[PDB]
């Protein structure tokens, strides 16, 4: 999720 | 606010969101993402800059993988963060192949902050392996986000391991 920009 | 213990429960990944993007009340936004295989050092993944769902285009070689380092970095807004974490729960289907539960510690406002994690992936069978590389998109993940205990945001993701 953390790759969501 | 849903807690940490109410979706530890979750036997499925969500068919929505489960908060808002306004829930954002820290203004917690992702900078830099990047992952790497710890065995060999390889970059598997990196990305440096509405936008709560990422699709990964992976290679077979992917589910071989066992131990993987994850960098984030994120700016956090004008409030102090104190025990910020992040539960992540990977689904194949309708079950849980693992849950991630990261600290990602306490923020000072208006500060830029880099944390390390490192996933260990469950133990896949051939069949589960297969099962995953010939069902594209049959792999999700949800990232809930809290802050003192309380949600704040919430990204997906899914997963192919059909790549060339
Ligand atoms: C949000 O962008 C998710 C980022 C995913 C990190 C890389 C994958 C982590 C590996 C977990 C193994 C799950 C079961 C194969």
């Amino acid at each position: 999720g953390c790759g969501c920009s | 606010t849903i807690r940490p213990e109410h979706v530890l429960r979750l036997s499925r990944v969500t068919e929505n969101y489960l908060c808002k993007p306004e829930d954002n009340i820290y203004s917690i936004d992702f900078t830099r993402f990047k992952i790497r295989d710890l065995e060999t050092g390889t970059v598997l993944f990196e990305i440096a800059k509405a936008g709560r769902f990422v699709r990964y285009q992976f290679t077979p070689a992917f589910l071989r993988l066992r131990t993987v380092g994850a960098t984030v970095e994120f700016t956090v807004g004008d409030k102090p963060v104190s025990n910020f974490r992040m539960i992540e729960r990977h689904y194949f289907r309708e079950h849980l192949l693992k849950n991630f539960d990261f600290d990602f510690g306490f923020c000072i406002p208006s500060s830029r902050n880099t944390c390390e994690h490192i996933y260990e992936f469950p133990q896949l069978s051939e069949d589960v392996i297969r099962l995953m590389i010939e069902n594209p998109y049959e792999t999700r993940s949800d990232s809930f986000y809290f802050v003192d205990n309380k949600l704040i945001m919430h990204n997906k993701a899914d997963y192919a391991y059909n790549g060339g």
